[PDB]
């Protein structure tokens, strides 16, 4: 008999089979570390705007003076042209 | 001449073909025996290719610069061999056709199981059916002049 | 919700009742014909659209029609 | 015996027979008249 | 100073970011 | 208990009054026809035998008398075979110079010009070449006249007269009941050992006797009719002496054990025959002798009728462990009620039989002068291909009809068999996973390749010269299988085959036999499209199998058949929810993962394999060994595999390879004219022959048996036979156009 | 694909999926917001038809140009 | 409403991923959506009409200042038969080096594109003779698509 119309969820099946429910196995000069220093990007808004303009302004950064020995597209080319079936 | 073709009895490119294809024939021939049978059957083709190209040229077909001929069904007289009086020919066999078999029907639709004749011939009355498509023609228009083809009230 | 109706040539042979998978359908008294029957719609909130009633009905033409509308978690057939 | 004459006019034997001698009319027509492209009569 | 060095980029890597992650926000929104 | 015969005298009468009543098997098409969809129906239910009635017995009769009839079509196509080789043949003249003449067994009529079709075939005779590789047998036999292809003809032509009267009698006079049928240890203790067993043992009586003493004086060069005919050589003894000193001593050492003294003619060699590019006669009987021992002892494992043997329940019911519950407890029961279980049981082993036969037909040629015969080569390896996968997918579909029409847990409940359907979510997911991650990393590769060839980057592809995948173990594998004649096969001289390597290449007539096939990178690549294209027919048959009952979407569909066309556009649209339609898609795909077996294959060979070998002994290939490094892009398929062989067959007009032309393009027509049954529905055609109907009413010209459009499934039906023929003949001519005109 | 293809088939394979990544863990802490669904009868009609005539213009219009382009005559 | 699409209640409270699709492909049809009218019909087209006609002034803008900014037109000018006509530059980092190599014609300084939609010979038919008619007329063009 598995249906008790007082408890729903152990009907419908709401249990968490893995979690732990135990202390912190970090000990807190560690924790205290982190949550310390990883604060400021904790905020949804505030993270979001600077993720997006932070990775564009690196995006363009990198783009606008990245090196030749890298991209052969900024190279250019390095030989005289053929000419075309009739024209060139 | 019409539409710039000359003769297959005039025209250089008709020979040409038939001497190519000819002797193309007589140079696969030149083996297997002077008298086997494979010999004579690349004779007979042989000679079958003299032939067609002799009656082309006897029927006065136009041929072009391929050297192939060519076909007029503008109506000129000079031509309804090419198109017309097989014409002629095919529409009278294909109403004939289709005569009997719209009379066939006629004459089974009043059936107490119609469809057991449709999937079952009646061989004996299509065999005194079949004759009347030689003369569909003329039955045809006194069945039009009648009131009688066309059924009324569709 | 789709939609289910039900026409005023029906003959009340129940077979639409019989063939819905989810207990649309039901028949109510009617003074109308010889079986002094007719189907009725009341359910339409489980329809599924399977058109098994349709399939059914014998009149010419249909005396239960099924207009598909707008879909929902039971009308699309969804267990999860 | 009647039973087979019905059954030899079912309609796909009748249609094969139909055919099979149209075919061997058409093919001896084309046997004798060989590479007609007009009406040579008149 | 390479001008399709910085329009090339941006319209095809983060004009395309920044618009999916816009309409996606936009789209799973219950007003 | 006891096995015996049981039968029943005359249960049917001879007649011909149901001839005349067209669908008298069924109840609802005896009654006549109303409108077209009965002629339809009349033959798509003709042979659902347990359709028409629910009587087992009947349906058994009805099945062996059908086989009956299949095996009289059988002989007499075997008849035609043998009397054509006999009458309109070149097969004396290539029976003299084997590597010159190219066989031809049928000769046209010359009618309106189609003589051009009788090509120069050599030796005096002009004719269609055949690619069966009936030569090869008949050489392989000892045939060296006509006379014995005639005596085969006749002989066969008698065969079938005798299997249809067979046919008849035991469907009409003498019919068995259904415990004859049911006893299946007896069945199997009588098809091991006495089919299989007696067959090839008086095989490999034929081969002493006949194949190996003709084959000897063939191969001493001795004209094909100055040879002794086969009586001879049992006749008079001291001939096969002459070739086999150990026919002297004459089954003295079959009983004195002392087996050594016949090695002369049965031996374990290996490799081929340089002379014929074959394999040795002498151990092809050796084998046959092995073989037929293993079975004639096989034939000796179940109980019939005096204790000792084994009982199949038994065994079934001593299998179970603390995974399984009770497994294997109630298959007895079920294998022996339903056709339908033993029908796709059986699909699915002669299907992967079938493959298993073209790959070791190609790899290690059993008749003589086959191996050089590249046409045939190709056709046999294709053919068997298609055949195999054609059979598999049938397996799927009677797996699929015995668990909507047959399976029943309230009378015959088996545990493995619930188990499956207790978890057959997660057993489809994880197919389901595993196929989509194989497609990524199979076919992703070549989209890779092609996408760095185009951007100038060769050195970041994958391939032999950029980015190495080698097989490790298939390469360590046929490594092992080099050194092992002599060290883990001590008894061996030569190893199984030419492919695995060691160095040796054999020719015939100037041409390549076999030598040892090289794997690389693009092996790699084609073997991982080969596992992703498996894995997903796998996947689309077994999701129509397991779910050919219910599902969370439709519950209760055991109750709509096998074949139905949907379940109404609700729930979201439920077409194609049935097993049939799933059997219908799992077509598609056979087709897909076949079609580039045969290519893979059919480039492979050229590339590497065939050609042309000098007297200096320099290998020419028909193609330059472009497949290591073209293989690898779409781009090399599609311009140095289509588009260059493509050249035969759009040439051959005028030719006597021109009807290998002309059946290009009516596949081609064929495919695409399956795509309007494919794409439509039957709606459309219904309105638009409303109208057609009207016209035809307009001069009491319409019929009565009302016309109506095809049904769903039939327009289903429809398709997919014309798309899979379209497609399969287009390759069909292509290949045997290329390979003919090459060579 | 989308064109031989009906829903069917393919609303039942998406049904074992969603079993599928519920039950699985640390991918289970990720939850969809639209029940996912096979595409509409409709709207596979139009979508295999937009690829079918996708397919034919670009194919066409490679084999042109490149066809007239390469020998500028 | 209270939810994409607007226009639609219907597909609002669709809680499967159709309401996402079929929002899209609906959205056009006015005579569908809730609570129309004759008038918002109408007036929902007539403003529609002025948004593709400012979209068909800023697509030919773009051509003419692509081919005055990247282009080949002053060359063109001096030798029609004997040049090929650039359609714009090509600037792709996933190029390698051969086929930069490949691309680079029409005696253009870099990886470009050849047009074949005619432009160069209709407007050089018309009077257009130097790179600064085509700046002028991208300019105008711009104009009027903000009009
Ligand atoms: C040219 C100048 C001289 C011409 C002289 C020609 C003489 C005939 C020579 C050769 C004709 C060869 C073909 C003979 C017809 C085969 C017999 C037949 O089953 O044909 C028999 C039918 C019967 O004719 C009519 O047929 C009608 C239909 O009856 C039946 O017709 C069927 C008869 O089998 C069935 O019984 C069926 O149930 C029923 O429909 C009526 O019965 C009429 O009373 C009856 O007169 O036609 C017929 O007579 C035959 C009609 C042949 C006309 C051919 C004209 C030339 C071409
Ligand atoms: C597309 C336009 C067009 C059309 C419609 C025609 C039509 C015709 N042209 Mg013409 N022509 C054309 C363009 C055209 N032409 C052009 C562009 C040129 C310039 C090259 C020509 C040059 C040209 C020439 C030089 C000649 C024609 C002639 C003719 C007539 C020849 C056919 C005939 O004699 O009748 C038909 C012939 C019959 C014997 C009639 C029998 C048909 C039967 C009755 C019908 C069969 C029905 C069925 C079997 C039985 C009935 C059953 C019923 C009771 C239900 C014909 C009416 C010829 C002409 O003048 O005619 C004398 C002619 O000399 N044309
Ligand atoms: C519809 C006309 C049109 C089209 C099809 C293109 C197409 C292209 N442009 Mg161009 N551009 C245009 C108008 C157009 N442009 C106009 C009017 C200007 C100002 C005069 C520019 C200025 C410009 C520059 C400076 C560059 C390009 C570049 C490019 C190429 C790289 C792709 C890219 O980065 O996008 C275009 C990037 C832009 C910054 C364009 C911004 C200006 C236009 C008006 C944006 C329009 C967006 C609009 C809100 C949406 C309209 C709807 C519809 C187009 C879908 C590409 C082939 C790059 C290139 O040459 O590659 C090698 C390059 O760096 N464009
Ligand atoms: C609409 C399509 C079409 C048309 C109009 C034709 C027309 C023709 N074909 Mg052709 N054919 C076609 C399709 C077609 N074919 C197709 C699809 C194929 C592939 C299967 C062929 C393959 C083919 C071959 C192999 C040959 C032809 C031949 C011919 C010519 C035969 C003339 C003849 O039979 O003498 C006269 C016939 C009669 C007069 C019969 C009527 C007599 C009746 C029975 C008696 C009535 C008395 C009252 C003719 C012009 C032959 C030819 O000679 O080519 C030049 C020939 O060799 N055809
Ligand atoms: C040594 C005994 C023996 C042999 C040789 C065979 C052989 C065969 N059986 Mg069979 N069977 C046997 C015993 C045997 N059976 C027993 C004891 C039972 C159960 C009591 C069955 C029940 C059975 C069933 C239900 C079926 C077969 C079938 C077949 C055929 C399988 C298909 C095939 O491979 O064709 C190979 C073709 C050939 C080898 C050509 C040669 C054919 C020879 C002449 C066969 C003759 C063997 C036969 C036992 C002769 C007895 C008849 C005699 C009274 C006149 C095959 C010929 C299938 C079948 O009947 O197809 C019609 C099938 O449906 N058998
Ligand atoms: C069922 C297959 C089969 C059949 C029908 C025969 C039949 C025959 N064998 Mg035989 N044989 C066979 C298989 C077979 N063999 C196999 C597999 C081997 C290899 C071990 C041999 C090896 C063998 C030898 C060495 C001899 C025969 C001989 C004979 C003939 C002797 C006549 C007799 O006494 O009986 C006979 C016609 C004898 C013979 O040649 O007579 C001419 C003979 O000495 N056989
Ligand atoms: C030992 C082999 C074998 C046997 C005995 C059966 C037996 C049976 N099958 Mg089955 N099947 C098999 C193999 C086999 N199948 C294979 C290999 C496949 C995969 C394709 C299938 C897939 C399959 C399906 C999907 C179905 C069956 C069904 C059936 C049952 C009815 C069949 C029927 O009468 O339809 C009538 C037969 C025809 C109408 C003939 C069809 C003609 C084909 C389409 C044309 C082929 C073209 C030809 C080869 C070349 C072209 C010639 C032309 C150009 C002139 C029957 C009990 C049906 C069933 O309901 O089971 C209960 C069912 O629907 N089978
Ligand atoms: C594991 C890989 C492997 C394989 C596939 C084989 C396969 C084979 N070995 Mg072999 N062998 C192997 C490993 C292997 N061996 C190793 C590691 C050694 C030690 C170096 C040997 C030593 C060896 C000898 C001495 C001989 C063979 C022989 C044979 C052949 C006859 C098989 C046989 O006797 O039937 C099976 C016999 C049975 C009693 C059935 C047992 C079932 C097995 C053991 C499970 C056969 C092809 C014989 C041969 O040369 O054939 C001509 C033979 O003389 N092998
Ligand atoms: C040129 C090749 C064809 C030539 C046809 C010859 C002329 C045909 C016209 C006369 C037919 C006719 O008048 O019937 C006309 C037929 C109907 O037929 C009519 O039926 C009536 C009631 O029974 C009367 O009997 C009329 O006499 C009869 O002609 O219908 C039509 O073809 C439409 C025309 C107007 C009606
Ligand atoms: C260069 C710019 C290109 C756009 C020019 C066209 C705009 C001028 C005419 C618009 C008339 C607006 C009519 C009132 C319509 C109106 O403003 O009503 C406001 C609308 C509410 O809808 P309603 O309840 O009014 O619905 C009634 C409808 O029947 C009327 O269409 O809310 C929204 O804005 C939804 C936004 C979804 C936006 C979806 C994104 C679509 C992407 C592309 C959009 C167009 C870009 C085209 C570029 C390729
Ligand atoms: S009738 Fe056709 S389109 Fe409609 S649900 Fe059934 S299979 Fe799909």
């Amino acid at each position: 008999v598995y249906f008790d119309l007082e408890d729903l969820g152990n009907t419908t099946g709401q249990w968490d089979l893995y979690g732990s429910d135990a202390p912190s196995p970090y000990n807190s000069l560690q924790s205290k570390f982190f949550e310390t220093f990883a604060a400021p990007f904790t905020k949804r808004g505030l993270l979001l705007k600077f993720l997006i303009l932070g990775g564009g302004s690196t995006l363009a950064y990198f783009s606008a003076t990245a090196s030749g020995d890298i991209l052969p597209i900024k190279k250019g080319p390095q030989l005289p042209p053929q000419l075309g079936p009739r024209l060139g | 001449d019409i539409a710039g073709l000359t003769p297959c009895k005039d025209s250089k490119q008709f020979a040409k073909r038939e001497k190519q294809s000819i002797k193309k024939l007589e140079s696969s021939l030149k083996l297997y025996a002077p008298d086997s049978a494979p010999a004579l059957a690349i004779n007979a083709t042989i000679e079958k290719t003299k032939r067609r190209f002799d009656n082309y040229g006897k029927q006065g077909l136009l041929c072009g610069a391929d050297g192939l001929p060519h076909l007029i069904v503008s109506g000129d007289q000079r031509h309804w061999g090419e198109f017309i009086t097989p014409g002629i020919l095919f529409l009278y066999i294909a109403g004939w056709i289709g005569w009997v078999g719209r009379s066939y029907l006629i004459a089974i639709r009043d059936d107490k199981k119609p469809t057991q004749k449709e999937i079952i011939i009646d061989v004996p009355l299509a065999t005194g059916l079949v004759f009347r498509g030689f003369s569909w023609p003329i039955a045809a228009y006194r069945e039009l002049l009648n009131g009688e083809l066309v059924a009324k009230d569709v | 919700s789709h939609s289910v109706k039900i026409y005023d040539t029906c003959i009340g042979c129940t077979q639409c009742v019989r063939a819905c998978p989810t207990d649309v359908l039901e028949m109510i008294p009617w003074g109308g014909c010889k079986a002094k029957q007719i189907a009725s719609a009341p359910r339409t909130e489980d329809c599924v659209g399977c058109k098994r009633c349709e399939s059914a009905c014998p009149t010419d033409f249909l005396s239960v029609r099924v207009y598909l509308w707008h879909e929902t978690t039971r009308s699309m057939g969804l267990a999860y | 015996m009647r039973d087979l004459k019905t059954y030899l006019s079912v309609a796909p034997v009748a249609s094969t027979l139909w055919f099979a001698a149209l075919a061997g009319l058409l093919i001896e027509i084309n046997r004798f008249f060989p590479d007609a492209l007009t009406f040579p009569f008149f | 100073i390479n001008l399709p060095s910085l329009f090339v980029p941006l319209v095809g890597l983060l004009f395309p970011a920044v618009a999916m992650a816009s309409l996606f926000l936009h789209v799973e929104k219950r007003l | 208990p006891e096995v015996k015969i049981l039968v029943d005298r005359d249960p049917i009468k001879t007649s011909f009054e149901q001839w005349a009543k067209p669908g008298h098997f069924s109840r609802t098409i005896a009654k006549g026809p109303d409108t077209t969809t009965w002629i339809w129906n009349l033959h798509a239910d003709a042979h659902d035998f347990d359709s028409h009635t629910s009587d087992l017995e009947e349906i058994s009769r009805k099945v062996f008398s059908a086989h009956f009839g299949q095996l009289s079509i059988i002989f007499l196509w075997l008849s035609g075979m043998y009397f054509h080789g006999a009458r309109f043949s070149n097969y004396e003249a290539w029976l003299n110079d084997p590597t010159h003449i190219r066989p031809s067994a049928q000769v046209v009529w010359p009618i309106v010009g189609q003589e051009i079709l009788n090509g120069d075939v050599g030796g005096g005779f002009r004719g269609i070449q055949i690619t069966s590789g009936f030569f090869q047998i008949w050489r392989a036999s000892g045939i060296t006249s006509e006379l014995q292809l005639y005596c085969t003809a006749i002989g066969a032509l008698v065969f079938a007269a005798l299997m249809l009267f067979a046919g008849w009698f035991h469907y009409h006079k003498a019919a068995p009941k259904l415990v004859w049928f049911q006893d299946v240890e007896s069945m199997l203790n009588h098809h091991l050992a006495g089919l299989l067993g007696l067959g090839s043992l008086s095989w490999a009586g034929h081969q002493v006797h006949v194949s190996l003493p003709i084959n000897q004086f063939l191969n001493a060069g001795v004209d094909p009719k100055e040879i002794p005919l086969p009586h001879e050589f049992i006749l008079n003894r001291d001939l096969l002496a002459q070739l086999y000193p150990s026919f002297a001593e004459g089954a003295t050492p079959f009983f004195t054990l002392n087996w050594s003294k016949y090695a002369d003619f049965l031996t374990f060699r290996g490799g081929l025959d340089p002379l014929t590019g074959g394999l040795w006669l002498t151990d092809i009987a050796h084998h046959h002798l092995a073989i037929a021992i293993l079975f004639l002892i096989a034939g000796h494992m179940y109980r019939t009728n005096w204790g000792i043997g084994h009982g199949i329940k038994d065994i079934l019911e001593a299998h179970k462990g603390p995974f399984t519950g009770q497994g294997h407890k109630g298959l007895y029961e079920i294998l022996t009620t339903s056709w339908h279980a033993q029908l796709s049981i059986n699909l699915a082993m002669l299907g992967s039989l079938t493959i298993i036969v073209a790959h070791h037909m190609y790899a290690m040629p059993p008749y003589p002068y086959l191996a050089t015969d590249y046409g045939t080569q190709l056709s046999l390896f294709t053919h068997h291909m298609w055949i195999g996968g054609f059979l598999i997918v049938g397996a799927a579909a009677h797996a699929a009809i015995f668990m909507v029409r047959d399976y029943d847990p309230t009378t015959r409940y088996n545990d493995l068999l619930d188990r499956v359907l207790r978890h057959r979510d997660a057993i489809i997911s994880h197919l389901n996973w595993v196929c989509i991650f194989l497609g990524f990393h199979s076919f992703g590769l070549y989209i890779h390749n092609d996408t760095m060839s185009a951007l100038g980057r060769p050195q970041d592809m994958f391939s032999d010269t950029a980015i190495q995948l080698q097989p490790v173990f298939a390469q360590w594998i046929q490594n092992t299988h080099a050194l092992a004649p002599g060290t883990t096969a001590p008894g061996a001289t030569t190893s199984t085959s030419l492919t695995w390597g060691g160095g040796d290449l054999v020719s015939v007539g100037g041409k390549v036999a076999l030598l040892p096939i090289p794997l690389g990178t693009a092996d790699f690549l084609v073997h991982h499209i080969h596992a992703f294209t498996i894995h997903v027919t796998v996947l689309i048959l077994l999701k129509g199998v397991l779910f050919a009952r219910s599902s969370r979407l439709i519950p209760d569909k055991a109750n709509l058949g096998f074949r139905f066309p949907c379940d109404g556009p609700g729930r979201g649209g439920t077409c194609q929810v049935s097993a049939w339609d799933h059997v219908f898609l799992g077509l598609f795909w056979m087709y897909n993962a076949i079609s580039v077996v045969i290519f893979h294959f059919s480039w492979k060979m050229q590339s590497d394999v065939w050609g042309s070998i000098n007297d200096q002994g320099v290998v020419t290939h028909i193609t330059g060994g472009n497949f290591a490094q073209s293989s690898i892009t779409i781009n090399g398929w599609l311009r140095d595999f289509l588009w260059a062989q493509a050249s035969q067959v759009i040439q051959s007009y005028g030719s006597s390879l021109s009807a290998y032309g002309l059946f290009f393009l009516g596949a081609h027509f064929v495919w695409a004219f399956s795509l309007m049954f494919l794409f439509s529905g039957r709606g459309y055609w219904q309105e638009l022959i409303e109208s057609i109907v009207w016209a035809h009413n307009k001069l009491k010209v319409a019929p009565a048996t009302q016309p109506r459009a095809l049904s769903i499934v039939q327009g289903r039906a429809v398709g997919v036979t014309h798309y899979l023929l379209g497609g399969i003949a287009t390759t069909w001519a292509f290949f045997l156009a290329r390979i003919i005109a090459v060579g | 694909m989308f064109l031989i293809s009906w829903r069917g088939y393919w609303q039942e394979l998406i049904e074992t999926l969603a079993w599928a990544h519920e039950r699985t863990p640390l991918a289970n802490l990720i939850r969809w917001r639209d029940k996912p669904v096979a595409l509409s009868i409709v709207q596979a009609r139009l979508v295999g038809l937009v690829h079918f005539s996708v397919g034919y213009i670009f194919t066409y219009a490679a084999f042109l140009i490149a066809s007239t382009s390469g020998k500028f005559g | 409403a209270l939810r994409f699409p607007r226009f639609s209640q219907g597909l609002a409270q669709d809680p499967t991923t159709r309401r996402i699709w079929f929002g899209i492909a609906t959205a056009h049809d006015f005579e569908s959506h809730d609570d129309i009218t004759e008038g918002r019909l109408y007036q929902n087209i007539f403003a529609s009409h002025f948004g593709q006609l400012a979209i068909i002034f800023l697509w030919t803008s773009g051509n003419l200042f692509h081919v005055a900014w990247q282009g080949n037109f002053e060359a063109w000018v001096q030798d029609p038969l004997h040049v090929r006509p650039i359609a714009h530059a090509i600037w792709d980092p996933h190029f390698g080096q051969p086929a930069v190599e490949a691309f680079t014609r029409g005696g253009a300084l870099g990886p470009v594109n050849i047009a074949y939609s005619g432009v160069y010979q209709w407007w050089y038919t018309i009077g257009l003779r130097t790179n600064e008619d085509l700046y002028t007329g991208a300019i105008f063009l711009l104009f009027l698509s903000f009009i």
